[PDB]
DNA sequence: TCACAGGATGTATATATCTGACACGTGCCTGGAGACTAGGGAGTAATCCCCTTGGCGGTTAAAACGCGGGGGACAGCGCGTACGTGCGTTTAAGCGGTGCTAGAGCTGTCTACGACCAATTGAGGACATGCCCGGGCATGTT
DNA sequence: AACATGCCCGGGCATGTCCTCAATTGGTCGTAGACAGCTCTAGCACCGCTTAAACGCACGTACGCGCTGTCCCCCGCGTTTTAACCGCCAAGGGGATTACTCCCTAGTCTCCAGGCACGTGTCAGATATATACATCCTGTGA
């Protein structure tokens, strides 16, 4: 279904320098995440898992939270929920945490929290912010993406945006990133190609 | 056929000599280029023809001529090998 | 695998090679892994060298010039392709200084 | 009128060919004269035009480096101008 | 149908550790399978020669590690020889 | 059937300071939507996305609405009612929101209301005003033109211009844009064959 | 005793069937041993490496008679392509 | 059991067909060596040492010796054309050099 | 050791030029030759010394100065080979 | 007294020093040089009289085929005399 | 609508000898009706007259009647009743005799009768028979087509067959024909066009 | 789901000597429906049309019904339902005449039913059977295929047999006959390939 | 400058001694040949696709030819330094043992390494399958 | 007849899965290397005597370098002609791939000769030493 409200996308570091990061990965066969900088894009396999960092330039207050929401890019498109398809909604992949028909999750965190908007109908997945370990200037969340870029019914081959927001105990903004995502079958194939064509 | 060695041109000459960084070239300069490069030509081929010869093909491939250049002392990039 | 010795050069090719070509009958383990990482040094210190040549031409690609520019600029890279002829290389750019106007 | 007191472009030349990379000889003769000379090893030979296109490098590369040297005897007889004589002692000194 | 060796990849590979925005021409690419293997051929020939000399029965780390002496300038040696080194040490432990 | 009046086609930027923008679509054959300065119109495929921006000097009071109008261009035609054809007024291609016998809808948007005016017999969309993000210049709304310009019974080949009023809560006439719109199946094609008259 | 192989007999049996009046000195041996090995290598080198280039296994006469004439200059390859023929021929038939 | 002829003999050489054999066929060389390949080899080799032989006879004869010596060698070697292509790059002990005194320096 | 480059005498260098048919000389020769000589006795001493440490010897023979030369295109008849 | 004229002795060395065959560097000088480079690569390293005497006519054959391609540099210079220009043309035709 | 079976479409002479005839017309651009021999296929334009004869070998007994029927020439369309597209439907073209909806119409015979069967949902158009004149061996019914064959949401270029039948007056079967027909602006052309396929 | 049975593909004439029969269409790529011998087998895209020939040596009696099933062809696949996927299961397009979730259906005909077996949880579709017009030979069933064999959470890309079956008015098996079916977006290129790999 | 005489060096001839090579003999140690069997390689034939060779037309570049002036090359002449030749003195090398140690070369024994073979999973490219836009036809208005 | 305007299939690209090949993993068997020990050769160091070579100095001529003059040759520019280069098409040949069959080479085992090593003597050869004759170089005379 349509959205009564389309989520802004706008980068805004706030207060707290906030920025996003990721991990060098290669763009071999079989590779399960890999991110593109010079696409801000992220390539990945379905259900695998895709680090995320979370970067400040100082320490937000605690009771902070991270947000990840989809959004399709192209404007028209943007009013739609972007949700799993059918088929991959209906098959008994559930962790005990996640509901059925959520793209986004995220793994290895107890405190996830996953929210189907009352008002706006947006999916999104919720944790608590922690500082960084010690040793570490970033604090790393693993997505894992429920459906290929191409799955019918579903994204349908649009490109879609991720979207990442810091906000506080209220949900009130303090900072926010995005990236793009392609999820799909080749994610080192697929970003060779699209790293190639910007040459051409 | 005949009298292609003609066709290596008298300015063709001379801008190999503008590579070897020469100000000023003499007009007994284009037969003598001529005799030198056919000399170089037939060794050259004479040796790529007897690696076809060799297995029995009758087409030269660019295998052959780099075999050919690399045991007179000079290896060549680029083309196979 | 090519990461075990953290290599991108494929260590099985090379051991391959090595009982073919008529080179010895046998080989030790150790000898593919140690060629390959020569190989593979050896092919860093080229196309470094070729991707500053292609920065200082202003261009995002490597073609066969800016490697003959890049062999030549090391002298011991000059040494080791003394007798290497390069596919639309080029030469480079040595004026003699008795040829230059006064 | 005005016309160039010579060797400016000599220079230039030198310059323009050293900078750039392509064939300096012409493309179809070089074709022609490797096919006059093959058949006096065998008739009805075949010619991919990868291999003719390493000879032809193959023969650049000699020339070009048989005129440096031929630069460096003429320099060394304090001359301007190359001559025979300078590639037939350079070519000897090489071991033609 | 049929299928090459190069070593297309894996100078692909390299170039993006050296100069990551940079790409490579198939000519260029071209040049970099003969080079590559040019030093092969050579190494192993002359690793074959030592073994011959001294009429051992194997190619070792050791004839490739003389060979590579033989065959570099000195200042590619130093560097080419720690290479390999940690390469067959890495190898060992792993 | 024909109207009792002709609504007012001028342009008035008024106190919000208000005006239309398109975007840089160029004449590649089948392109789906394509608009052209010179003529001050756009060309467009039957159904396919058609995006307008909405641009103001400062932002609107909340209540704000927009709505779409369409009236034919010649003279001899004003007093006509705008409205699909026959054929396809029967088909059942209704989104759920739109009446079948409407030529403009929008997409994608939830708090969309079609409006068949008792008193003048016109046909509109009426959508309320979204603001952009404080770093963009615009908003964006989709519309769909439900019937080629050629169709018999409708249309019928008539050029047509499209109103774009900006209004209160009320309906208070806060701004007013037009731009003459042709539904074809070759907008690229079409834009370039009535770009070339302009030389003739 | 430890044996090494030399040609030093050979080498002085062809000068008694050229030159039967004459004999070699120690290091004019020592120079045709040196020399009928460089020619041993060289041919036995090329007649490999043509066996490589065909990707083929076996070394024969054909290998062998085209590496002579890579190797030596024109009118000492027709002779010696012509005694190596009639070598051949005359082993296959007896 | 059959009493031994050599390949040498059924082929007429003098030079050893099965050293020459085993010279190709181990020590890293070869796949697999033919029977022919080694008597076909053998008689190169003899025909290109009768030619230095021959040569280097007729030098000794031209210095009124019996004995072959180094000097006779780089004498044979030089002075034929084709023989001074093959050993181009050697280097021979004693060899000594050509008589070649260039005519510019000659008096006059 | 030291200074025994000096141990190459000047009419050593004149015997070794009159061999190749030197006429007249300049006495810039003498020292221009002991460096040209120095640089290739040590690429040569450096490759026999190489071909001993791999067969981890304490001492240089004939064979390993032959190996020694003749990579460079230097085949030596007479010491074994 | 009798006097030769300046620069006569030479054809007569030249012919007696093209014919004979001996060494024309004395052994104990050409050995301490060996042993003088080497020690600056491994200390106490220990050498065959074969060894020394092979590096020696490689040395001597080495600067005889250099002084004769330097003698026809002259000879191309139209000088009588050779000189450092002449051994170092030579060496950098031939790549050295 | 479909219909709940098929008009039977076979050839069928009789005890009459019955068939059909058409006029020598030209292919010139103004041509209103052609007919074509090679492709038993009429051209003609909407609404213009559509001469048919009909020829025979004796007589029909007095009471006989003559109906036309139009059918789609693809099975699987064999089903769909062959109807005006809806925009000539609601025009106000009608003659008095004919329903809005038939697609043919019978000019100049105020014997004429028009049938929307109430078992079969055709719709067809009926006259009674009467032989030749003076002069000629058939007696010719002038037919008008009221759409194109392009209609959408009628024909929508579907090829359709008019099936004439010789009936008796319960309406059982004297004898059958049938002719493939285009209604098109330019018949002369569209010809023209259709026989020089025949040789490519 | 699984099924408790495997239905019986297995060619059987009967005592009325029932066979198949399929159209000479061309092997262009994009063509709508084209048939195979050599691999007996049909190449069409979702939902278009499919004629499928009734052949028989006699005429069956009235009430005989002709019914279409699918299996799957690999062994492995045989117990498994052949239905629609979630995504063509859950989409608004059905007839007013078949259920949402069966993937044959027959176009046309208004006599159809549709049978979701309470015993084999099998899927079919039935139609009355009819004799052929006087001069033809055979008797023509027009069908449509609801999903792509390559879809996910349906087909998933493994090939399907169409078992048809000539029945009493009780569904007693009076004859039976099967082909391959491919429902696929380009039959025309898809099929030349697979005629191709038969010579391989 | 050309011819003859004197001085110095080279070449030719003769005699004596020592070493090297050659020849012969004896013994020793594998190496080669001879014979038989097993598996792979190479050779031959058929089929398929790609590349090369050959042909045709158009447009521009390159090559060829001509004319005028400047620069370079070549030749000649003059002056100074460097090199050559000869003589005398000093230093090192060469030659010939004398003495001792290290390394080289060879042999023996045991362990590790490498090769060879089988089964299971990931790398890499090719193939399987669907949507867009473009091309071009189909169909109407002026 | 020319332009107005909608609709379907094709080229190409977009994107998910399969097949073939190498790696990984493990085991078994034989050979080579490594390690250790022993024996002899060669290398290194040292000392004395004799000769040669090397080093330094003195004296004279030849060569090198620089400068100047005259003529020829090449470059530069312009115009004209010829071929090259580019683009596309057609046909055949050659090369590549796959399958099948026979011969050749390799491997294994056993026996005799060939080759190698060592020793001895002679002859020849070469080297060393001495004498005589011829050629080459330099100076003197016209």
């Amino acid at each position: 279904p349509l959205s009564s409200s389309v989520p802004s996308q706008k980068t805004y570091q706030g207060s707290y320098g906030f920025r996003l990061g990721f991990l060098h990965s290669g763009t071999a066969k079989s590779v399960t995440c890999t991110y593109s900088p010079a696409l801000n894009k992220m390539f990945c396999q379905l259900a695998k898992t895709c680090p995320v960092q979370l970067w400040v330039d100082s320490t937000p207050p605690p009771g902070t939270r991270v947000r990840a929401m989809a959004i399709y890019k192209q404007s028209q498109h943007m009013t739609e929920v972007v949700r799993r398809c059918p088929h991959h909604e209906r098959c008994s992949d559930s962790d005990g945490l996640a509901p059925p028909q959520h793209l986004i999750r995220v793994e290895g965190n107890l405190r996830v929290e996953y929210l189907d908007d009352r008002n706006t109908f947006r999916h999104s997945v919720v944790v608590p912010y922690e500082p960084p370990e010690v040793g570490s200037d970033c604090t790393t969340i693993h997505y894992n993406y429920m459906c290929n870029s191409s799955c019918m019914g579903g994204m349908n081959r649009r490109p879609i945006l991720t979207i990442i927001t810091l906000e506080d105990s209220s949900g009130n903004l303090l900072g926010r990133n995005s990236f793009e995502v392609r999820v799909c079958a080749c994610p080192g194939r697929d970003r060779r190609t699209e790293e190639e064509n910007l040459r051409k | 056929l005949r009298d292609n060695i003609q066709g290596i041109t008298k300015p063709a000459i001379r801008r190999l000599a503008r590579r070897g960084g020469v100000k000023r070239i003499s007009g007994l300069i284009y037969e003598e280029t001529r005799g030198v490069l056919k000399v170089f030509l037939e060794n050259v081929i004479r040796d790529a023809v007897t690696y076809t010869e060799h297995a029995k093909r009758k087409t030269v491939t660019a295998m052959d001529v780099v075999y050919a250049l690399k045991r007179q002392g000079r290896t060549l990039y680029g083309f196979g090998g | 695998r090519s990461s075990r010795a953290g290599l991108q050069f494929p260590v099985g090719r090379v051991h391959r090679l090595l009982r073919k070509g008529n080179y010895s009958e046998r080989v030790g383990a150790g000898a593919p892994v140690y060629l390959a990482a020569v190989l593979e040094y050896l092919t860093a210190e080229i196309l470094e060298l070729a991707g500053n040549a292609a920065r200082d031409n202003k261009k995002t690609r490597i073609i066969p010039r800016h490697l003959q520019l890049a062999i030549r600029n090391d002298e011991e890279l000059n040494k080791l392709l003394g007798r290497v002829t390069i596919a639309q290389g080029g030469v480079l750019p040595n004026i003699q200084a008795v040829l230059l106007p006064k | 009128p005005h016309r160039y007191r010579p060797g400016t472009v000599a220079l230039r030349e030198i310059r323009r060919y050293q900078k750039s990379t392509e064939l300096l000889i012409r493309k179809l003769p070089f074709q022609r004269l490797v096919r006059e000379i093959a058949q006096d090893f065998k008739t009805d030979l075949r010619f991919q035009s990868s291999a003719v296109m390493a000879l032809q490098e193959a023969c650049e590369a000699y020339l070009v480096g048989l005129f440096e040297d031929t630069n460096l005897c003429a320099i060394h007889a304090k001359r301007v101008t190359i001559m025979p004589k300078d590639i037939q002692l350079a070519r000897r000194i090489r071991g033609e | 149908r049929s299928r090459k060796e190069s070593y297309s990849i894996y100078v692909y590979k390299v170039l993006k550790q050296v100069h990551p925005d940079t790409g490579i021409s198939s000519k260029a690419m071209g040049i970099m399978n003969s080079f590559v293997n040019d030093i092969f051929e050579r190494i192993a020939g002359e690793a074959s020669r030592l073994a011959h000399y001294n009429k051992r029965s194997t190619i070792t780390s050791r004839e490739i590690q003389t060979a590579v002496r033989l065959l570099l300038p000195g200042e590619l040696a130093k560097h080419a020889v720690s290479e390999g080194t940690k390469a067959v040490t890495k190898y060992t432990s792993a």
